[PDB]
């Protein structure tokens, strides 16, 4: 497969990690921040398609990495463990 | 604004 | 495949990512912090690692965070690749 | 301590 990375700024690349994850089933390595500061209302619509893809489609979701202007999830697909050693 | 959409923190 | 998360200590530690990468083929992510503050010889050794998986076996590596107590890093092996979008 | 064992930062 394929790990996918990016920071989403629009609606069209919250779509995009929808369909990675759900569609391609490619793990999905993202930065919030952007969002975070610039659109609060896409910033919590971002956090809903991540809890509705964990609990319908058995996704997991980690945080990685939080600082000043860094806010890093990764997101796994059904298939795609991420296994904490 | 939490991360509340996490199943866990590395 | 699984993605494994690791905070090395010890070279075995770092003998254990190297048969992730190689063995299993599956993709690490790794916090270097632990290693760089406490042994600085087995980060140097670490790092040689990584130079020689990129080198000769086709291993992607990527920094994904860096900051006071954290230094993360991802390796794909030949076979999973990481896509910038 | 340079991270000179990386193809690029995320």
């Amino acid at each position: 497969y394929e790990i996918m990375l990016i920071r989403p700024k629009t609606i069209d690349d919250i779509n995009y990690v929808v369909d990675q994850v759900l569609e391609e089933s490619n793990p999905v390595i993202l930065d919030l921040s952007f969002l975070e500061k610039e659109s609060p209302a896409n910033f919590k619509l971002a956090g809903e398609k991540i809890k509705q893809m964990r609990s319908n489609y058995g996704a997991e979701a980690l945080l990685l990495s939080r600082c000043n202007d860094k806010n890093l999830i990764i997101i796994a697909p059904k298939g795609v463990s991420l296994v904490r050693k | 604004q939490l991360d509340d959409f996490i199943d866990g923190i590395f």
